């Protein structure tokens, strides 16, 4: 089988440097040209850099990348490399390496793609979350888990007793480098009085457990 | 084709060809080595070679003949100068919206110090616009890799 | 920002024929005929479904077809099947760069009636404002197909900076839910008259506004 | 400018086909409607596409024109090759001419897929190889279904003038049609 | 199966020309009397050799048929190249009424040779079964059949004797208009 | 000559062959197609490739197309050669069957030459055995270099 | 062209004394005639295919034969090679009228080169001096062949 595999993804501080690799399996590496395409976890694909076949004489970079990334290849070693420098928080994405051939006569598209490697950029250290209440024929209420690191946090309502209508959203990496999410529950407006709603946020990496009771607006 | 091209009185080497300043547009005269032009008689799949035989036949006919307007002459040597099916290939590529060669522009690799050049391959065009260097970069790579092997022999 | 404009989502009943539009500029899609379409299933890598506008790689179902007209390419999936529910991207040659990709479109095989979102906009908490922070939480829930596009306003003025939105996650009821946040300083909060959250789902927009 | 392998520098060249004007004809393009085929440095041929018609006749007298050699045999040859290259030509009533006094002029009525209007545009597209694509709107991806909005295709004799603005002249167009001649016609 | 030099094994392959039906015509043979040239998967042309005649006319109206484009230009093209390929043509009757194209040829060095000569190359697949003295004879090829009729027919799986192939039609394209007076 | 351009190897799908699975041929084999001008199998590859390429890149309403690319795909005089052999009752090639030498272990194959037919019957392996011998002897020299 | 023509070795060709004028029969080696199928610009090879086709048609057919040649012309000779010589004659350059040829015969080995045409200018064959350098490149190529054979 024709394959491509990446390596080197991990956590890196904001402004640091990281090195990625891409190995070939089952085809003549030299003949083809290779690219680097990153995909934001929650957004579309973005082309980053390209390297020409045989000698890497023709190199291309993206304007959002130019000057910070440096691509290279070693045909004998069957390795494609990309050097990252001055990494910004917005560089956090899943980086792929794909092949193609830039020929006027017999061109080849981006047919072979790698499995991808996840790169995360954040200079923040282990910090606990800050829970805030989202006070409310049905009404919605929830909890705001803001500015924590690293992942994950687990949220339950009334110590697992309340399950109906509960939905915990995935985390969001902010520009600061700290995750944040919300967990809400839709309940009948009449129940807002009699019923008591408490969310149980648990952040094991920081050994923190917060319980916030959500009361209606005064 | 059967036309044999050769630059008589050529100073450097016998068999090479030079394109005068009038043969090119907004450019000075350019000469090509024997190793490059020798492929013209060998291969049948080079557009640039077909142009050399046309320019040589046009030059040869002018100096050696008396113009009366001389349309019958070309109508008989057409098949002996150019590859008719090579014209058909480019038309098929244009009909299928593939980048094709309109025989105007060519590209070659010139050694900065040695001066040895490859046989200039045609610069393909798509929607009236020549392809960027990136879109056929791997074509240049195989040419540069072949340029080494030829010098090695 | 995505170079090629792709729709948020296109949906169709099983056995129908749907089309995804890939609109670009004159320098990319219009200039060349090298337009490619990729199918990416959750967790997997993009799979080349169509290259060179309409040419199909070996092993790809004949149900996928490609088109192009000027600056817009079109991927048509006839005879929809459940296995086709995935995210689809488009790419093309460009004058400025070798490849330019699209935002991406999620194709959903309608197995339940379309549901409009239930927007609930939350103002900044009292405890949060006491921490010199203010976040606007816009809660999108119970919508199908699972793909929306949120937009924020401040006194009818569009807001872009400091906006973070999640991807639609499936709920217990097989419906989808999304969340958007607008982080701002407490000075910004009390400065403007009102803040709005515009949620667009399948061409129909739902809006909720809050004031300090 | 751009180096490969560190030593090889990429260079280009553009040929000036105008040199070949004496030996072979050269086809170029001015604008969407007007295209030209220059045979020498004095005479030439103009390919125009206009809704306005010039010839109102329905008959093309060649035998009468053949007796009087007032026309230029060179220009009469390159227009003769054109008609033979037209594939699947059956109805002749759409073809009208006027060779009175040596002035050669042929008109093709395109008001009549796989029609006579395609074959005329098909041969015309190859003849003006330089910039024919600007004429057809549906050129890319269409072979037997090429069509235009213009109703008439008129070919007249003209004098040489520097009007090769859109595309540079080249003989490759005329060269290709010499082989295609008399290869797609029916029996009379 | 059969090895050469001890390592190389002899293997074969047979091409299925039926794939090319969309791009080019395909000529095949059913039996001694019936031959076909299928253009696509719907329309086609039938080459039959029978003593029984169909057309009794002595004139072939082409100008009238060209005015009414009811016929298929594809079938009219492969039948036009046939007539042009006939050498030394100096007996031909047609009937194109209502688009139905039908040509009949009333049959050494005669006009009957040229027609069978072009026909033999046309049905390259299995034409040899028709002629009895085909081998070793070029200008003297003859048959017992009196008429050669070419009609339009719909596609049916009747390529029993020989598989379809375009090589036949392709060869005649160069020979066209090269042996006429 | 012909000019159609058909990495570089070619595979014949299960639909291109009759009662056979898909078969692929190496680069070294198909490279001879552009060099030599007297090989029938190469002419068929350009026909199958042109038919394949035209289908995906064009919209059928298509007889005029082939009538112009015939000389750019196949060798017309190669068809004439086989016709002359048939007229002289020499074994000729009807472009259907081909034979090649496949390495049992390496997998390298020669360029398949046509299987000649005489009076509607394919020649036995014995009647062209010496043709296979020269091919096997040439196959070694290529493998050596 | 595609015609494949064919004593001591198979694949070589011998011209009988009837095929030549005022000369005995002459045979040419395999290495020489193999170039006929390779190269496309050799007049002598076109004549070999004509003589072989003429011989083949006579023995294998029963004459009633102009239509036969009118179909195999392009399959036997290079038509544009004839056009080349016509252009050379029209420009008063020494051209080949397909009658005379010259080759290099080894005094001891007997290996000969592929005979190239003897050009003529105004009805007079060129002297050996006027194309001596053509023979030199032929003799220099003959050596490389002998090395190429013994090297293998
Ligand atoms: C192959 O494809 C390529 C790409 O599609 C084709 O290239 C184009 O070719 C055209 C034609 O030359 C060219 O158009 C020119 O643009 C120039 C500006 O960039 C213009 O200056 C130029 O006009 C001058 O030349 C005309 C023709 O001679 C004159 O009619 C005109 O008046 C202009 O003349 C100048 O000089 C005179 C004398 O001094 C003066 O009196 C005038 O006022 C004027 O100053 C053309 O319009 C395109 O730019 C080319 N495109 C590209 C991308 O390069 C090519 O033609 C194709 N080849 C074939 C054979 O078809
Ligand atoms: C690959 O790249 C190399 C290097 O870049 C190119 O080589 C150069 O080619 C150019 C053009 O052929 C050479 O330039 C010319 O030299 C000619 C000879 O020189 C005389 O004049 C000088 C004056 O100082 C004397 O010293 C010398 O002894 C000679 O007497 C000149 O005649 C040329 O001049 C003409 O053009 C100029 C404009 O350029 C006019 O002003 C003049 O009036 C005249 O018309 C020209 O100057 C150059 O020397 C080469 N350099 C090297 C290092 O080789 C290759 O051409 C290129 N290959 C290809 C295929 O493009
Ligand atoms: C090149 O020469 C060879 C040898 O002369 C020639 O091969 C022959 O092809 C025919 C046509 O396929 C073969 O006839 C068949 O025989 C089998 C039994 O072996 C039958 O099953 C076949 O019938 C089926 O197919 C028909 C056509 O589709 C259907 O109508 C029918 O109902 C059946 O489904 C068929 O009769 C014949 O066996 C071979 N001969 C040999 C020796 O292989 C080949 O056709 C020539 N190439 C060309 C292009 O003409
Ligand atoms: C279409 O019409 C033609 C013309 O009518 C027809 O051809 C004829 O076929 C018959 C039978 O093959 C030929 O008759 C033969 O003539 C030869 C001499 O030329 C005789 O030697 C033959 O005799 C032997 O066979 C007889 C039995 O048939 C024996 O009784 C006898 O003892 C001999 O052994 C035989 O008589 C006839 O010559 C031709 N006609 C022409 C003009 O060639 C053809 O068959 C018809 N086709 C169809 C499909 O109907
Ligand atoms: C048609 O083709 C002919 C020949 O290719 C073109 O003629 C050429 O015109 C140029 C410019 O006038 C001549 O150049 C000149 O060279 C002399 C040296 O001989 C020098 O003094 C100048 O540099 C001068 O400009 C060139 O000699 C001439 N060629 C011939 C064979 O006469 C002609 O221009 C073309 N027609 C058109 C309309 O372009
Ligand atoms: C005329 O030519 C066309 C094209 O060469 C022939 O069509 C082809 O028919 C086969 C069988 O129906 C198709 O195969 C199929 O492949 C799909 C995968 O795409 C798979 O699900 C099956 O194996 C299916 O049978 C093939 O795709 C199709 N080719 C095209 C381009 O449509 C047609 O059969 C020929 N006509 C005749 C009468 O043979
Ligand atoms: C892609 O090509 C454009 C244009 O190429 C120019 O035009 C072509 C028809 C051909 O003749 C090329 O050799 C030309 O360079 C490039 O844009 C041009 O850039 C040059 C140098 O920066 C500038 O002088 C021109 O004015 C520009 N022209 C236009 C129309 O923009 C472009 O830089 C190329 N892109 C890449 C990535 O190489
Ligand atoms: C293309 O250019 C030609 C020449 O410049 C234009 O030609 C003329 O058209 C105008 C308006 O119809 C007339 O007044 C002139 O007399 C015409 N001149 C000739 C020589 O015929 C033509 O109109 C232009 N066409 C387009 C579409 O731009
Ligand atoms: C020549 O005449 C035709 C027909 O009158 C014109 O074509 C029409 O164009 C308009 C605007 O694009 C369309 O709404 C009509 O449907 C077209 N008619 C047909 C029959 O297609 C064409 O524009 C004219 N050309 C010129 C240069 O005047
Ligand atoms: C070849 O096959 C065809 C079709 O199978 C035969 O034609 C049929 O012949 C019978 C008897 O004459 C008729 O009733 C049918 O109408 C004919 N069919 C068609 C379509 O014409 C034909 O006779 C066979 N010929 C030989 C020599 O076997
Ligand atoms: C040459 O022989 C080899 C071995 O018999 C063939 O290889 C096999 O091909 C089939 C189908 O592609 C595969 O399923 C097998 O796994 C292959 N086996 C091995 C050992 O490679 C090969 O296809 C033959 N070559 C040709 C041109 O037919
Ligand atoms: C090359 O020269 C040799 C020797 O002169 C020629 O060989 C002789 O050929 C004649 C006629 O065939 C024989 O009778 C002699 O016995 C041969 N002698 C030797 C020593 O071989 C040979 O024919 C010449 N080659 C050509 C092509 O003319
Ligand atoms: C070429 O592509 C451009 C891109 O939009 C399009 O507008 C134009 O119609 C196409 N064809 C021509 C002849 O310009
Ligand atoms: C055309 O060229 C010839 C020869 O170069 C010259 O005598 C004549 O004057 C030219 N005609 C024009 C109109 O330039
Ligand atoms: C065409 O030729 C005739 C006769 O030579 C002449 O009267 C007429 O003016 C020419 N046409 C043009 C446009 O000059
Ligand atoms: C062209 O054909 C149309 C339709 O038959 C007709 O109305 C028109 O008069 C014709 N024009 C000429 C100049 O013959
Ligand atoms: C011919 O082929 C087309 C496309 O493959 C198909 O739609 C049509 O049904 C076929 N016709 C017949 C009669 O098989
Ligand atoms: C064919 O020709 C013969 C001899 O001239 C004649 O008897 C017969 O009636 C003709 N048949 C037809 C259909 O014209
Ligand atoms: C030939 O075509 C005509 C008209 O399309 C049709 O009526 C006739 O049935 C066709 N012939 C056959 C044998 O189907």
């Amino acid at each position: 089988q024709v394959q491509l595999q990446e390596s080197g993804g991990g956590l890196v501080k904001a402004g640091g440097s990281l090195r990625l690799s891409c190995a070939a399996s089952g085809f003549m590496f030299e003949r083809y040209s290779l690219h680097w395409v990153r995909q934001t976890p929650g957004k579309g694909l973005e082309w980053v850099s390209s390297i020409s076949s045989l000698s890497g004489s023709h190199i291309n970079y993206a304007d959002s990348v130019k000057g910070r990334f440096t691509i290279s290849r070693d045909n004998a070693k069957n390795s494609l490399s990309l050097q990252m420098n001055s990494l910004r928080v917005e560089d956090t994405a899943i980086y792929y390496c794909a092949r193609d051939r830039r020929s006027g006569s017999s061109p080849v598209p981006l047919d072979v793609w790698g499995q991808g490697t996840t790169v995360t950029v954040s200079s923040a250290s282990t910090k606990g979350p800050s829970v805030f209440p989202l006070a409310p024929g049905t009404a919605a209420l929830g909890c705001l888990v803001k500015d924590y690191f690293p992942e994950p946090v687990t949220v339950s309502w009334n110590s697992g007793a309340l399950t109906s209508g509960v939905h915990t959203f995935p985390a969001v990496l902010q520009s600061s480098g700290l995750y944040s999410l919300s967990s809400v529950v839709t309940v009948p407006s009449s129940s807002l009085g009699t019923q008591t709603y408490i969310c149980n946020v648990n952040h094991k990496p920081s050994n923190t457990k917060v319980d916030k009771r959500v009361e209606p607006k005064s | 084709f059967t036309w044999t091209l050769s630059d008589s009185e050529g100073k450097d080497t016998p068999g090479g060809y030079c394109l005068t300043r009038w043969m090119l547009i907004e450019a000075e005269l350019k000469c090509f080595g024997n190793t490059a032009v020798a492929k013209c008689n060998e291969k049948h799949d080079e557009e640039f070679c077909d142009m050399l035989r046309l320019f040589d036949f046009n030059k040869q006919a002018i100096q050696r003949l008396k113009a009366p307007t001389s349309i019958q002459l070309i109508n008989k040597a057409v098949n002996a100068l150019i590859n008719d099916q090579l014209i058909m290939k480019n038309h098929l590529r244009d009909i299928m919206c593939i980048p094709y060669c309109n025989y105007s522009k060519y590209w070659y690799l010139n050694h900065t110090t040695t001066g040895r050049t490859s046989l200039p391959k045609c610069w393909l065009v798509s929607n009236g616009s020549y392809l960027n260097e990136t879109h056929f970069s791997d074509d240049i790579e195989q040419q540069a890799d072949n340029m080494i092997t030829e010098m090695l022999q | 920002l995505p170079v090629l404009t792709q729709p948020a989502s296109v949906s169709g009943s099983p056995g129908q024929s749907i089309t995804i539009s890939c609109t670009g500029t004159s320098s990319d899609v219009g200039a060349y005929n090298y337009v490619s379409w990729y199918q990416q299933h959750p967790g997997k890598a993009p799979k080349l479904i169509i290259y060179e506008v309409k040419i199909r790689p070996s092993g790809v179902s004949n149900r996928f077809s490609g088109s192009k007209s000027g600056n817009t390419a079109s991927l048509t999936i006839s005879g929809l099947q459940a296995e086709d529910e995935a995210d689809y991207f488009c790419s093309s040659y460009s004058t400025n760069s070798p490849w330019v990709f699209g935002g991406g479109t999620k194709v959903t095989v309608l197995r339940q009636p379309k549901a409009a979102p239930s927007v609930t906009l939350f103002p900044p908490s009292s405890e949060e404002l006491q921490a010199n922070k203010a976040t606007l939480v816009c809660l999108i829930s119970d919508f199908y197909p699972g793909a929306v596009t949120v937009a924020w306003k401040a006194d009818s003025s569009p807001v872009k900076a400091g906006v973070e939105t999640t991807t639609p996650s499936k709920q217990s009821n097989n419906k989808y839910a999304a969340s958007s946040y607008l982080s701002l300083t407490p000075e910004q909060w009390k400065s403007h008259r009102s803040y709005s959250c515009q949620v667009t789902h399948e061409g129909s927009t739902v809006e909720k506004t809050v004031a300090p | 400018t751009s180096l490969y392998k560190g030593v090889y520098e990429l260079q280009t060249l553009e040929l000036n086909m105008e040199t070949l004007n004496m030996t072979m004809p050269l086809s170029c393009t001015k604008n969407n409607s007007h295209h030209y085929i220059m045979v020498g440095n004095e005479t030439g041929l103009e390919l125009t596409l206009t809704n306005t018609s010039i010839i109102n006749h329905k008959f093309c007298n060649l035998s009468d024109a053949h007796k009087k050699n007032l026309y230029d045999h060179a220009l009469m040859s390159i227009i003769s090759t054109f008609h033979l290259s037209i594939p699947n030509f059956n109805q002749y009533e759409a073809m009208s001419c006027d060779f009175n006094g040596g002035k050669i002029s042929v008109q093709y009525n395109l008001s009549h897929c796989g029609t006579v209007a395609n074959g005329v545009l098909q041969t015309f597209m190859r003849m003006a190889w330089g910039g024919s694509y600007i004429a057809l709107d549906s050129g890319c991806g269409n072979w037997d279904c090429i069509m235009t909005s213009y109703q008439y295709l008129i070919i007249q004799n003209t004098t040489w003038e520097d009007h090769c603005q859109f595309s540079r002249p080249s003989p490759i167009g005329y060269l290709g049609l010499l082989s295609q001649r008399t290869r797609d016609i029916y029996i009379s």
